[PDB]
């Protein structure tokens, strides 16, 4: 599942036994109930532009 | 950089700019509040090790704003496979002596997983590469920092459009080819070690490192970037490994 489109995932994909994906996120982000989306649980996540996010 | 813009204040948060005695080195990126990642050629002359310094939040050389935070290089972490004076595996992993603060001008960028950068990272088109390097092939460098828009090539399109030359480097599984064969825009020196930053669904990932290139911006060149993904797990595993004495350790790769 994770090697087509990266499994719907927004960040990272594990694939597992039979028709099973879990999403995860990088540190400083956390998965949404959707299981696929991440959001920041720090104030300076990796890989945002804060005067960007600001705006 | 060559054909550039200057990056908006703020935009490029995580770019480094690395020093020698106060003077311009190399370009960084920062991954963490501890951790930058350059290009190991970047270290081959240095003899000075005490007087390495990144700088974070960096934007204008010319004056100090106060978002500027300086740090001593405690490590640079080499992998045993680099060679000095050549090209292959050009990264080096740098251990601040003191944790930079996060701030609006402070950022690191994400480290990403290896089958996420491998799967996906890999497959977009265009990505950031950025720099206080020479304006121009033999000219001078930026005052501000620059970035660049580029695309990346499969590594075998890359050699079908480039000129032969003679006594050129091999382009192996641990460099990428991007940018533009109509000697227009391209990194240049100094902005070795550097980011090449890649956008995907609303965060940028480091996916390269400004490694080199025959002369900036030459018609029938790309420039040639360290391909990141070849490293995560090496990475990874020296980060949540303890401090070693000396400045310069040289690791195990694989
Ligand atoms: C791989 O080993 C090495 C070893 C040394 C160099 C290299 C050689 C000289 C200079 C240089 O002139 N540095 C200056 C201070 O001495 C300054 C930083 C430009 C002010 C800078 C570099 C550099 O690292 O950027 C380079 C290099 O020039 N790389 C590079 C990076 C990006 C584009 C190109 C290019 N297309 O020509 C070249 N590569
Ligand atoms: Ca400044």
């Amino acid at each position: 599942i994770c090697v087509n489109e990266n499994g719907g995932c927004e960040q990272y994909c594990s694939d597992h036994t039979g028709t099973k994906r879990s999403c995860r996120c990088h540190e400083g982000y956390s998965l949404l109930a959707d299981g696929v989306s991440c959001t920041p649980t720090v104030e300076y996540p990796c890989g945002k532009i804060p005067i960007l996010e600001k705006r | 950089i060559v054909g550039g813009k200057v990056c908006p204040k703020g935009e490029c948060p995580w770019q480094v700019l690395l020093l020698v005695n106060g003077a311009q080195l190399c370009g960084g990126t920062l991954i963490n509040t501890i951790w930058v990642v350059s290009a190991a050629h970047c270290f081959d002359k240095i003899k000075n090790w005490r007087n390495l310094i990144a700088v974070l939040g960096e934007h204008d050389l010319s004056e100090h704003d106060g978002d500027e935070q300086s740090r001593r290089v405690a490590q640079v972490i080499i992998p045993s496979t680099y060679v000095p004076g050549t090209t292959n595996h050009d990264i080096a992993l740098l251990r601040l002596h003191q944790p930079v603060v996060l701030t609006d001008h402070v950022v690191p960028l994400c480290l990403p997983e290896r089958t996420f950068s491998e799967r996906t990272l890999a497959f977009v088109r265009f990505s950031l590469v950025s720099g206080w390097g020479q304006l121009l092939d033999r000219g001078a460098t930026a005052l501000e920092l620059m970035v660049l828009n580029v695309p990346r090539l499969m590594t075998q399109d890359c050699l079908q459009q480039s000129r032969k030359v003679g006594d050129s480097p091999n382009i192996t599984e641990y460099m990428f080819c991007a940018g533009y064969s109509d000697g227009s825009k391209d990194s240049c020196k100094g902005d070795s070690g550097g980011p090449h930053a890649t956008h995907y669904r609303g965060t940028w990932y480091l996916t390269g490192i400004v490694s080199w290139g025959q002369g900036c911006a030459t018609v029938g060149h790309f420039g040639v970037y360290t391909r990141v993904s070849q490293y995560i797990e090496w990475l990874q595993k020296l980060m949540r490994s303890e401090p070693r004495p000396g400045v310069l350790l040289r690791a195990p790769f694989p």
